[PDB]
RNA sequence: CAGACCUGAGUGUGGCAGGACUACCCGCCGAACUUAAGCAUAUUACUAAGCGGAGGAAAAGAAAACAACCGUGAUUCUCUCAGUCAGCGGCGAGCGAAGAGGGAUCCAACUCGUUGCCGAAUCGGUUCUUAUAGGAACUUGAGUUGUGGCAAUGGUGCAGGAAUGGUGAAA
RNA sequence: ACUGCUUGGGAGUGCAGUGUCAAGCUGGCAGGUAUGUGUCUGCCAAAGUUAAAUACAGAGUAGGAAGACCGAUAGCGAACAAGUA
RNA sequence: UGGUUGGCGUAGCAAAGAUCUAACGGAACGUUGGAUACUGGAGCGGGGAAGGAUUUCGUGCCAACGGCACUCGUACACGAGUUGUUCGGAUACUGAGCACAACGUUACACCGUUUUUAGGAAAAGGGGCAACAGAGAACCUGGGAUUAUAUUCCAAAAAGAAAUUGCAUG
RNA sequence: UUACCGAAUCUUUGAACGCAAACGGCGCAUGGGAGAAAUCCCCGUGCAUGCCAUAUUUCUCAGUGUCG
């Protein structure tokens, strides 16, 4: 199945049709047990062939600039809350004047004997 | 009458071919606890008002 | 004749089944379900009836997806690069 | 330089505005599987007919280019129906070019 | 009058809202049965149902607080205060707390507006640095019908840990 | 002020409606019996955020620990293809 | 709540006139022939709506069910079966009506108007739905074509004959 | 095969959202497909409303609002 990766697009669109050609085949014969062997073949070519363009288009839109434009079927889903709240990147900000007011007094570590 | 959504033909579809016997060999498995299908349906009983 | 002389008498269907709840609670005289209130966006739910809150609260389907959010959230969203 | 009772808003210009396989039917999910019952045995060999369960969702002339594409054959007519039990059947009539005996045979029928 | 602003549209663009859940929780709504040996105020009860909303809790919270002390010091909670020689009440049935005190928790506090001193220092977008940096350049784009400051981090790298799992004893 | 609900809150606990509507040059609010007045005490409202200790009284997710509990007419309606027939 | 009981092999199974015969079948009521009646065209007729939804058909079956019996069944099991350019429906009418939008009201839209104090045209009065009996609506017969479908199937002499829609073609 | 979990797959719907809906109906636009003497046919994606932002190369506008 390693070897089904190693397949070019079209090498597996070709290697997939005849799974097809022959897993219908199986169903003819079937009105009158490779079946599931072949229907999951089948799967797997869709499996190694799904993953190549959701492998290219993370690569079209990888980079900054279009992550914005990315379709949101590859943008990273979480849930609908971890998306919509602040992002530590705009949670942990504080004022200035927090910002002065901490490095002034940085909490010191102590022990009292 | 001949008037159906197809909607409704495919539940009746669906309840017709549900209304089936129990396959004989699935009572042969280990630990069977089923023997009659207990969701026969017959037309002239239960109704799929639909 | 308000018995079974009247029970002849009755020959239409006040529901069809809903496209939401699947019931044969449709209303079809009033486009409207007398379950799930559909057409309305929010699904009918009553405090006075449990019994049918649990009935047909979540969990009480597939959960199709949330069975998968919820193994997510469990694994911190877990992923391949 | 209105010239209607009420006023009517204006034209304003209006600027123009992952599957590998995006198309999901397909000659192998249109026809399914041949039917082998008599009665479609009698038109095989008396109606140069093929019978088939066929995707319930497919159409017609989607039926007649799937036939022509699994089994190479041209179909004169494809007069569908849906079973009762939910399955769609295409009762496929092949043209005259093609023998529909030849060709169920070759088709392991 | 060309535009300008103000007001308002139309698309494009990027987003969000709506649903579910709703034990708990926040807001409104709001009964009656019951009890009073009747019954209307009362009680049930500021409950149920109803509507609307959150979160993992919520709400509350940093004094327009208590006290009247040798004074305490946000909130929540708890034990107690206290079924009260408080109080409410056909002063009837009934209802009914708060301060203090012991404790839990707590290195718990802060931010605006304003005032004063400044006055775009701001924001958004674009590019950029391995970065939609708290960086930089650039932008009329927003913004002086007032952003912001003053006083009253992002990028990249290594590791350990912890935690989960995986393994693993006697006879 | 009036009304209405509300509260133990009692010449008003909170609120709401409507009318009215301040002060900050003996300020304002609280000081549990109204009023006018004088002292004193604490506070500083009408903007905002905020963990923990708390609820889970018919929720969920993923786990776990239990029981002087029930023991198949019991315990959940449901020990079973149960919110199923 | 479950089971069981006497009554009790009882009360009954008495509405719509009805069967008879032979042959065969069968382990023993059906099938055919004949006889005999009945329904009596507002039918125990032939098609549809609603409703039902596999009851259809064939083979088998008759354990249970068909209140007697069954060899038979609308029962049971298995396998089949419903074919459309033209039928009906939708595509494509409007109607009593309904209600999205907007707007308004409401503590709250799960209300109301049904156009909106309203800029509704995207290339004067927003959008939609609502009739299988209304409007609309291009197809007919023959068949030697089924176990079961046919105005649906038929095959090149289409049994055939049409009409009709779209595009295109001389 | 079992267990788990990252990659996907996830049909019709449903808040359901292109318009409907006892219709497995019908669109407009976009790309694809088959195909075919184009018409038809399948497919993908977009296309609800409201609101906020923005027009970053600063969209097009409307008002006997204000002026110039
Ligand atoms: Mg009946
Ligand atoms: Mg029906
Ligand atoms: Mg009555
Ligand atoms: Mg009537
Ligand atoms: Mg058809
Ligand atoms: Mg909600
Ligand atoms: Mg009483
Ligand atoms: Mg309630
Ligand atoms: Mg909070
Ligand atoms: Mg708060
Ligand atoms: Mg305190
Ligand atoms: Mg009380
Ligand atoms: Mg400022
Ligand atoms: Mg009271
Ligand atoms: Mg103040
Ligand atoms: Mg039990
Ligand atoms: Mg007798
Ligand atoms: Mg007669
Ligand atoms: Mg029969
Ligand atoms: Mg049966
Ligand atoms: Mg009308
Ligand atoms: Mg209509
Ligand atoms: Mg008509
Ligand atoms: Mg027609
Ligand atoms: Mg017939
Ligand atoms: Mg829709
Ligand atoms: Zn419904």
């Amino acid at each position: 199945i390693r070897d089904l990766r190693d397949k070019s697009k079209d090498e597996l669109l070709k290697q997939l049709m005849e799974f097809k050609k022959e897993l219908s085949q199986l169903r003819v014969a079937q009105q009158l047990g490779r079946i599931r062997l072949i229907r999951k073949s089948i799967a797997r070519i869709l499996t190694v062939l799904n993953r190549n363009q959701r492998e290219s288009l993370r690569k079209v839109y990888a980079g900054r600039r279009l992550r914005l434009a990315m379709p949101k079927a590859l943008r990273p889903k979480l849930t609908r809350r971890r998306r919509l709240a602040l992002k530590d990147n705009e949670k942990n900000r504080k004022t200035r004047r927090q910002l002065r007011m901490a490095r002034k007094f940085p909490r010191r570590v102590y022990a009292v004997k | 009458g001949r008037f159906k959504p197809l909607a409704i033909k495919k539940k009746y579809a669906k309840k017709l071919k549900q209304n089936r016997p129990v396959p004989y060999w699935i009572r042969l498995r280990t630990g069977n606890r089923i023997k009659w299908n207990e969701k026969r349906r017959h037309w002239r009983r239960t109704k799929l008002h639909y | 004749t308000k018995g079974t002389t009247s029970m002849g008498q009755r020959h239409g269907r006040t529901h069809i089944l809903c496209r939401r709840c699947g019931r044969n609670a449709y209303h079809v005289q009033w486009e409207r379900c007398a379950a799930c209130a559909y057409p309305r966006a929010s699904r009918r739910r009553y405090n006075w009836s449990v019994k049918a809150i649990k009935r047909r609260r979540t969990g009480t389907g597939r959960m199709r997806y949330l069975k998968e959010v919820n193994r997510r959230i469990k694994n911190h969203f877990k992923t391949s690069l | 330089a209105y010239t209607r009772p009420q006023f009517r808003r204006p034209h304003t210009y209006r600027r123009p505005s992952m599957s590998a396989i995006s198309n999901k039917w397909d000659a192998f999910r249109v026809i399914r599987y041949p039917l082998t019952t008599d009665k479609a045995m009698k038109k095989i060999e008396e109606n140069n007919t093929l019978t088939f369960i066929v995707d319930s969702n497919a159409n017609k002339t989607e039926i007649k280019k799937a036939m022509r594409k699994l089994y190479q054959v041209k179909a004169v007519k494809v007069n569908t129906l849906i079973r009762p039990d939910g399955l769609k059947k295409a009762y496929i009539r092949l043209s005259a070019s093609y023998d529909a005996l030849e060709t169920a045979n070759k088709m392991g029928l």
